[PDB]
Formats: C-alpha cells, structure tokens, sequence
C-alpha cells in the first residue's frame, strides 16, 4: 500500500521525530521492543506505511536519521524507543555545520549526501507503493537548513512524481536563538519554494504562547512543544492509516491546498487544548473544536491571520462525528468572516473526518490554512536579512564556503519576488 | 517584479443546441 | 565524536589549566590517579573530547605543556594531579623568557617550538575528530606571549581548517604587573589579530573586583582566580561533553559571535556569583542568571560595556530549565536595553542549553560577549605604547634579539586600525 | 557418485581450507572425531562427494594438504579437527618458498610435486566418479602460485577432461602484503589463464571493508575473512550435496559461465551479511538477498563492477524459496541496470535453488560474478608489474633459479593481451 | 594485439518448406 519515507534532520528533525515516533508507536501498540502488543486491527491493518515488518512480530519504523553531529543521534539512540529502529539507518557526519548553511550544503552535505541517498534508495525499492516523503527539520539550523535543501533538491531528481512534504521551525519574530539564522533561511526558503510540494510553519514562541497562555504549563520544554507538533504530524496523516467517513491522503491535501505552484506554505493549527484542571468544565463538541481552530492565539505560525486573507482551508477531524454539524459548522465561519476569505476562491473550506480519535479524547481536529498573512513572516526575514547583508554581516564565514554574493542577491531577489506574489494575490479584483 | 496572473475571461456568444424551435412553424 | 586538543603555556598559563584540569576531572569523576570512579555514563559518554584511553582504566588528559623555565612544571608535577598528566607532555627549556616577547618568539621559542609541535602533532594524530585547539596563556608573560604567538602561527599554518581558541590574560586598567607590558601585549595582538579564531579577555583586576565585592572575599589568591577562569572555560565546552535541550559546539560559537574576521575578542562573564552566607537568602531562577550575565560589575573584562555597544551576546545555560524562561529572558533584555545593541544586527543573542550543571548548583550561566567597548583597552594599550616607544624605553634589549624599528611601527599600525575598525562599526 | 578432490596449497590453502573443512564437517553432522553424529538422512546421503568411509562409522575428507614448509601443517594438525584427517595426506617440504615463484615452481615444487601427485593419484584411483579438482591457494605466496601451478599444469595433463576449479587470493588494490607479489601474480596468471576452467578472484581488502563495514567487526581475523570465504565455497558446491528445486553442478557453472576460454575469471559474492544487532531488525526475503548480492560494496572482488559490464551472473540460492519470486527478481535486476550487461548476451543471469539453507538462516544466496570490470585487476598488475621490471627489481631472485628474461617477458606479453581481449569484449557491436 | 571474433552474420534467403501454395492454381 501507500508507504511514507520520513526522514529526519537536524536537532529539531531529531528531537521532534523522536517524539513522533513515540506518539506512533503508542497508537500502533508497538512497544519499544518492535514487538505488537496492541488491541484493534486496525492498529495493523495499515501498519506497514509507517513500518517495515521483519519476521518475529517485530516492526521498524521506516525512518531516516540524518545529522553532521554523532551527539544528537548517540541521545536518540541511548533514550527511549532506542531499540526498535534498525541500527541501519543512523548516518551521520563528524564536522557538525557550525549553523553554516553554506557550509552544511556545499562541503558536509556533499559528503554525506551519498550515503543518505543510498540509504533512502534502499528504503525505496523496499516499498510497496511509495506515496511521499516528510522531512522533519529546522531552517535557523545549518544542519537542518543545508542537508534539508540538498536532500529535497536531489531527491525531487530522483522522483519527480512523489510527494515532498517537509515540517520546518521558522525563525521567530522577537527571539532569534541563532546569529546567522536570517540567512540559513533566506538561502533555505530559495530552495524549498522550488522543489517541495508544502511545508508546514512551525514558529517555537507560538507554541511557548500557547503553552503558558492556553494550558497553563510553566515549565514547558522543548519535548512538550514536540509532543504538540507531533500530535499535528499525526493528526496530519490519519486517513493513511485509518478508515473513516471521509478520507483523504497526501496528494489530495496538496491539490485542495495549493492554488499556485509557489504559495505552498501552509499554518497548521490543533484544536482541543485545555490545561488538566478545565477538562472537567469544557465539553468537546464540533463547534468546540471549531472556534479553537479558527482562533488566531491557537495558530502554531508566528502570524495573526486576521492581517490578511485565506485560500485555502483543510480541517481534518478525528473520532466519531456528524458530518451535518461539521458542515453547518463550516458554512457559519464562512458566511459571519467571509471579509478573511479571497473572493475569487467560492467554498474555501476542505473537510476530512476520521473515525479513529487521538489516545484519550473523544474528538479532535487538526487546522490547515494558506493565509496571504504568512507574507509577515518573509518581509520580516527579507528586511533582516537586507539590513544585515547591506554591512556584510558575517559574509565571511559562508564566502568561505564556495558561495558568491550573486547567491545571496538571487536569494533575496526571489524572497522580494515571493512576498510582491502574496501581495498579488490579495486583490479581490472581482 | 511579478504581477498576478489576471485573464479577462467571458463566455461571450453561446447559442443552444437543442432545436426547440425547429418545429415552431 | 569531536575532540580538543588544551595547549598550556607560560606562568600564568600553566597555573589556570593545572586549575582548569582539576575542575574538569571533577567534573567527570576522575580521581587524580587517572582511574576512573564517577557515578554517571555521561562521564564516559564523551571522554575523549578531553581525555585519551590508556588501557587500564585509566584516561590521561589530551595536555600540552609548554614553558621555558623548568619551575612551573616541577610545582605541576609535585602538586595534585600531578601525576594525571603523562610525563611525555612536559617540553621545557632552561633559559627562560625574561619577559621579553623578542627573546621567546625568535630565538627560545624558536629553539623550543619544534619539540612542542612535534608533541602537538603526535596528540593530534590521536584524534578521530578534532575540532579545535586551546591556548591557556597571558598576553604580559614573556613565555606566555612569545611562544603563543609562534606556536598558534605554525599550527595555524599546519591545520588551517580548524578551530584556534585562545583565552588571554589581558594588561590591568590601574596596577601593571610588569614594566614592559606594553611591548608584548602590542607584539602579541599583531600577530593574535591575524592568525587566532577568537580571544577571551580576561583582566585580573576585573577578577579581584568580582571577588571582592560579590564573593565577598577577603583573601583571595591565584587559585581562587583561576577557578573562576575555569569554570568559565568548562562552560564555554560543557555542550561538547554532555548532551541537552540546545547544544552548540566550537564552530557555531565561533560562527555566530564573530560577525567580521578581525573584531574577534570577548569578554566572558559568569553567573550565578555569592558569597557562603548570601546562598541562603537568594533564590536562583533564570531571571537571576540573566540579571547577573547582563551587569557591568560581572563582566570579567576591565571594559563597562554600556561604553559602547554589543555586535553579538552568546549564553550558554547548564541545568534544568524551561526554554520559554530564557526565551522571554533574553528577549525582556534585548527590548529594554535596544540602546547597547548595533541596529545593523537584529537578534543580537544566541544561546545553547545544557542539561548537566555544575558540580553543587541547580542551574548557571556563561556569558560571552562582543562588545566594542573593548576599543577602550586597544586604546589604552596604543597609547602607553606610544609613550613608551617615543622614548626608546626599554627597546634596546627587543632589538638585540633580532626585532628592528619596522616591526614596532607595524604592530602600532595594525593596532590603531583595529582600533579605527572599531570605531567604525559602532 | 560425483567426488571432489580437494587440494591445499600455501598459507591461504592451509589456513582457509582448515576453516573450510570445519564448515563442511558441520553441515555434515561430522564431529572432529570422524563419526557421524548428525541428524538428517541428507547428511550422508551425499557425504561420499568430500570423504572417503572406512569402516567404523569414520569419514575422512577427501583432502590434500601442500606446503613447503611443515609449520603451518604443525599448526593444522594440532589444531581442531586435526585426528580427522588421515595423517597419509600430509605432503610438505623443508625449504619453504621465501615468496619467490621460481624457487617454488622449478626447483622446491620439481621436488614435492612427485610425492604430491602420487597422493592426487590414489585418492583419484579410489573414487567412484571424479568430478572435478578445488584448489584452494594465494598469488602473492610463492608456495602458493608456485606449487599450484605446477599442480595444475601436471594435473591437467592427467586428467584433461574434469573440472579444475580455483580458489585464489588475489593482490590488493592498496595495501601489498610481499614486495615480490607482482611477478609472482604475473606468472602465476601466465599459467592460470591456460590450464584452470574457472578461477573465483578473493581480495583481502574487499573482505576487511565488508568486515568493518556490514558485519560492523572490530577486531577481524584472517580466520574469520576464512569464514567468509568458506561460506562463500559451501554455497558454491551445495548442489553437489543436497537435492534441491533446481539443481546445478560445477560442469554446468562451468558451462552457463564462461563464454570463452580465457575469459573464466569470477567475482564471488555473498549474502546475506548482518551484523549481531542489526538481525533483529531485518527480514529475510529474496528481493533482499538479491539487492545485497548485486551490490557494489558486498563484492569481495578488488573492483567496482560499476565501471564495466557483466557477461555472465550466476546466483546459487539456499533454504526454501518461491521460483517465481527469484525469477521476478532477476527480471527486475536485468530491466533496471540493462546497462551493465553486454548487450551479445541475452539472458544473463544463471539461477539455481537447493532447498539446505546454511547453519542458523532462513535463507541465503551465493553470487558469481564474470564482468569485464575485471581488467582493472589485470592492468594494475601489470602496470605494476613493468614498473618493477623496467629497473630489473629484484629480478637476480627469480634468474638464480633458471628463469631467463624471455620468461617474464611472455608472461607480461600474455597479460596484456588478457587484459585487451577483455578491453575488446566491451564493445557493443550490435 | 588482439581482435575480437566479430563474424558478419545472415540468414540471406530462405524459402518455406510446406507448399501451402502447391495448390493454388
Ligand atoms: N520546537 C523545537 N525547536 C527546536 C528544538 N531544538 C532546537 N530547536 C530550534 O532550532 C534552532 C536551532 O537550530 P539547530 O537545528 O539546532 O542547529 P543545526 O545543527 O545547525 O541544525 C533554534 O532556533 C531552536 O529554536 C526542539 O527540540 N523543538
Ligand atoms: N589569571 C592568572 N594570571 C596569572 C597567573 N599567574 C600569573 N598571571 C599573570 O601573568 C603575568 C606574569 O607573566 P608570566 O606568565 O608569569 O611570565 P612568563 O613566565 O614569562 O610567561 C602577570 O601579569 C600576572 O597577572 C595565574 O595563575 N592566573
Ligand atoms: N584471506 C586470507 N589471506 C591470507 C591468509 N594468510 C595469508 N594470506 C594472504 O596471503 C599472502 C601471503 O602469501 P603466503 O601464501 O602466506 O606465502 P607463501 O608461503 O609463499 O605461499 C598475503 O598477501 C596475505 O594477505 C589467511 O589466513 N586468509
């Protein structure tokens, strides 16, 4: 059947994919032997496109680890859920980027790239049907940025017809954690608009503002922000897994979801959340889920999208449901705030219900929107990164590396290009 | 440097198909 | 994975790492026999960034000591640890320095350097992955200054593509310590300036300061000094060692706190500081860590930085801690402070967190900063350079050496302009 | 039935036939003392093709050791398994070779070889239909290449119409082992390539980087690359012994293999290979057997068989197996990579199944290898070759034992034409 | 100096056996 090749790179695609396969093992019933000890068939009647089943009951989960660092993956390796990935697939480097786009691109990049291409190949032909891949990865981070650009770039070669979704950390508006971040993710963003299909915004700080603000957590750590994120990945992908009223698969999201070949970026949002102690005075209904979702303090994207305008919207739900109330449900957000909706886009709103509920709710719903408002988040990199570039701030250090300045100014050229396009499409011109 | 993709679209002279009128002398 | 190689030269130098390896095998759980006897697998987890395997249970430090006066390294060998480091690591001289920078960059040094880089190489040779090299030594020291200079200059020329890490005892705003200071600091930023990755400015009177009035320490010695120096400098490296939320090695320090190749000295800083009886009256929190990080008192480098501004901040944190809480931490700093910060840099802080903090602490930080304040020390240092050298002061016996009036006009030359560089840029 | 007369001969004969034999006495249920202790009918059903019964429920294999020199038969004898062998096939001299070819060819071998053919004639004699000769050597070891060419041209005159198969280890790409190892490889090849059928080319640096690379070995032995290679010689002559759903001799290899007379060198290979830990994450399929066996890094050949083409591929399959499974294998593996085979010979791929798979697997499969990327071996040889002989190195050596210059010169002469006519076999044509 | 044993091969002309068209008269 349909299979997924996730591949994992960079701090946040480890840390964030070790806490997605967690989340997939414990809804799989596969514990951190391999071996099946779950409840219901269906945990294994579609097992396989997340795992590759060796003889003995024990499953692998069909991941690739891809870092410059061995510390990283020795962590992954040593914790939880250690086990039961095949040894085979932890191809790392020994330099670390150094948060060097450039040098994690043109120099250890170019020296792994062929194991990591090998191994993917490898994962490949054992396919039944391959469907897509997901990269898990960071754009601040060079490791992250530079081996996620090359291996989306050499992997699009290699299959032209697959899905490449890829689930990037953004740089966040008021806390940058790395010096050199706006350039990682202007060289970044200048592949990733040319050879993905969708990429999923996911902003740290609006996910610590949803952590103290809406589940009242004080001590939240990056795992937490993980199990959130991992949550949406599988919230993401259950119609691949699982039977319901209304599935829909990878490719028809992409088609729902991208009206243009270039605007593919995409705010997920999750609905419900509620700190431990309200879960006793809030009950969960679909117009529950839908007001959560439609809310601009629960948008994991560092953007308030009433700034803008919507596309397209995906609303994926999970557990058993009416489709009449999440219908109704969705006609009363379209008609009370059609003024956040293109006008020359009638019936902005694409559904999805899945009959399988997450671990401990009785009903879920995971948010997709295409809003023109993420334009926010590239003018804010491309006046940082001009500011930046006008004194040559750290120009050096990836000059060094083999890169030019005609690759920054193409670069900057195509993120000025990409916002005027947002920008374009806001006009009703009806 | 880009400008959206506008086109000035019109069904402009359609006639029908169905000969209701053949008969109508 | 990666590994150091620590090089240790001078007086001054030998002292702080003799300091600096007795934190770090504390740290890892090694008694000074070399057997190992710690309670954790993260102290074997990465040992060998520090430390070779000599089978038998026991690990010598990856150490390189170097000096020209046989003294230093007999009271390293008779004191604690002395044994822990493998006796084929001394490479000493008979002569001495003298305190003159011409005297150990060309003729003791130039007698001396190719036993050290010959030992250099056969430790370098050891390594799966090196990284970068560390040079332990005073800018003031004849030894110190002389040797770090020739020494970083051939092993630059030997591994170009590697990191040279330097942590530098810089000259006293007030109290000089030697006469000719002026001569070899000069000498030794002309060529530190050209061939090194990034400095660490630490003052000895900005150390006695913190001492005196935070530590509330009434008698203290080089010892209590260069714990606080390597403490410094095992929190500069904890990320390579042990594992945590954000790490950050040597080359994404390296990368991110030096925006142009030449303004690359920092002043680090260190928190949380109290006295014995103070612990009891102070919670630590990451706020506190972020108060003391960003004050001028705590900055161990004679320079106020609200005398200029800061290019980059970098703030390693070791313990438990919540990323939100340094997160709006730095950002509360970067909004109320904007003034200290170059508008041409926005995000002026990078940080890292380790999950591992120090030996009797709950939670620390390390600071490190670049600010152009420090033109207020190459200032200073130009000047009575200059008043010194209008005069020939003490310049007959650089030039017996082999030193002519061309070098002293240039190393003043390339001085002022990293001076005027850094005027520029603020 | 079909016998095999085993011969040892050299370092490598002695040491990788001691391990071969310790292989074959135990897929046979033979324990070191001789008596039979297995447990399947099969077992002696052919135990006649490697051993000779003297009544008493005691099997002696069919084996006979060469050296020059009696310490490493020293060292078999008193090892294990040593009462096993019938003390009357210890043929050995004094001297030893000092790795010069001439000495072991004219004057040590003129010697020994009397004594040892007397011993191939009693052991022929006592057969009951002789198959063919396996002679198992090194080509840098003077008494290796010396000896076995001697043997292999006397036996050949004796019997010119049965199988002369050879097992000969071959030098390596970068690391020498013997400073005269060139013009021993010289000649020996000059004698080779006239009077063997088929000769499998065993480098040792091939099976170091399989060690360290698949097998994940730290501290491997010459004895466990012995392992391998005695792995790799059960695979081949498994039809010999045990029925199967298609069944394949040496003739017939022999035959499908080689399409013609001089071009009879092999690249053998193996799967499958796994390290300890990695087996509990890997399933045991035929489409896995098959892409470890056409793979660049499991050929224990010093070439990449990437930088020519196949003539002929034979793949030896062990434990039980669907053909049609196989055969689609096969099929995909010709489509995909059409062009690594040369295009004057359809149907490239000879296949084979016995249903005995190896001690402890489910499944197995041996691979044999005739590619024309063969003659970069040949060429280093002999670029080597008349490096050192254009300065006469070490050539008082070999002329102290009656070689003239003529000699070397014929050799090297021969060697270049092997190596063009395998240059010319690369062409098209069509 | 060696060539390789390229032989031009043809089956020219070759008439069928069975006189299907013995007949068709
Ligand atoms: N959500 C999340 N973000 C992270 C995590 N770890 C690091 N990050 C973010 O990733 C960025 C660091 O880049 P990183 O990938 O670690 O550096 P690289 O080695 O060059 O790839 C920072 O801006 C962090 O905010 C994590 O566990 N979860
Ligand atoms: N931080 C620190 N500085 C020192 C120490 N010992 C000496 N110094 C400084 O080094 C300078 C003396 O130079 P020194 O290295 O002893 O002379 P050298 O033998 O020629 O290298 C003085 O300015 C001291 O302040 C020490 O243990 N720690
Ligand atoms: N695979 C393998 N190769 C060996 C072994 N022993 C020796 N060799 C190889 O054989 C060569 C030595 O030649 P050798 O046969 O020992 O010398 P000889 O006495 O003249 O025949 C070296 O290149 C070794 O790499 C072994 O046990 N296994």
């Amino acid at each position: 059947m349909r299979e997924i090749v996730h591949i994992q790179a960079g701090q946040c695609g480890n840390q964030i994919g070790a806490k997605f396969w967690e989340v997939i093992s414990d809804e799989h019933g596969i514990d951190p032997t391999g071996s099946y000890h779950g409840d219901s068939d269906l945990q294994l009647e579609r097992i396989n496109v997340y795992y590759n089943e060796a003889a003995g009951n024990k499953y692998v989960p069909r991941a690739i680890l891809v870092d410059l660092e061995p510390g990283t993956m020795d962590s992954v390796r040593s914790g939880p859920f250690g086990q039961i990935f095949r040894p085979d697939n932890f191809v790392f480097g020994q330099s670390g980027a150094g948060n060097n786009w450039a040098k994690g691109h043109y120099t250890e990049g170019a020296e792994l790239v062929d194991s990591v291409l090998d191994v993917v190949r490898k994962e490949s032909e054992s396919c039944d049907c391959l469907q897509g891949f997901q990269l898990t990865h960071s754009l601040g981070g060079g490791t992250g940025s530079g081996m996620g650009t090359l291996l989306i770039s050499k992997i699009r070669e290699e299959y032209p017809d697959r899905i490449m979704n890829t689930f990037s950390v953004v740089p966040s508006p008021k806390v940058s954690d790395t010096v050199v971040e706006p350039y990682n993710a202007t060289l970044s963003v200048h592949q990733l608009v040319e050879n993905t299909d969708e990429t999923y915004c996911i902003d740290n700080e609006a996910l610590y503002d949803i952590c103290f603000r809406t589940l009242k957590l004080t001590t939240p750590t990056y795992g937490d922000l993980n199990h959130l994120v991992s949550a949406t990945m599988s919230g993401v992908t259950t119609c691949l897994r699982f039977p319901g009223q209304l599935n829909a698969d990878l490719r028809k999201l992409a088609v729902n979801m991208v009206p243009f070949p270039r605007l593919h970026f995409f705010m997920p949002g999750f609905a419900p959340l509620t700190s431990r102690g309200s879960q006793q005075y809030r009950a969960l209904t679909v117009p529950e889920l839908t007001q959560q979702m439609f809310d601009a303090k629960n948008m994991m994207a560092a953007c308030d999208p009433r700034h803008g305008r919507y596309l397209t919207v995906a609303a994926v739900f999970r557990g058993r449901m009416s489709m009449k109330e999440v219908d109704e449900q969705m006609l009363n957000v379209q008609n009370k705030n059609s003024s956040y909706f293109v006008e020359w886009i009638p019936n902005n709103v694409k559904t999805a219900v899945c009959d399988i509920p997450p671990r401990g709710l009785k009903m879920s719903a995971t948010f997709i929107g295409n809003s023109t408002a993420i334009q926010e988040l590239f003018k804010r990199i491309s006046e940082q990164f001009t500011a930046m570039f006008r004194r040559k701030a750290f120009l050096h250090w990836y000059t060094g590396e083999g890169m030019d300045e005609m690759e920054f100014t193409e670069a900057e050229s195509n993120m000025n290009d990409l916002v005027s396009e947002y920008q374009q499409y806001q006009d009703a011109t009806a | 440097k880009v400008q959206i993709i506008n086109k000035k679209l019109d069904l402009s002279n359609v006639q029908s198909k169905c000969g209701s009128k053949d008969n109508i002398k």
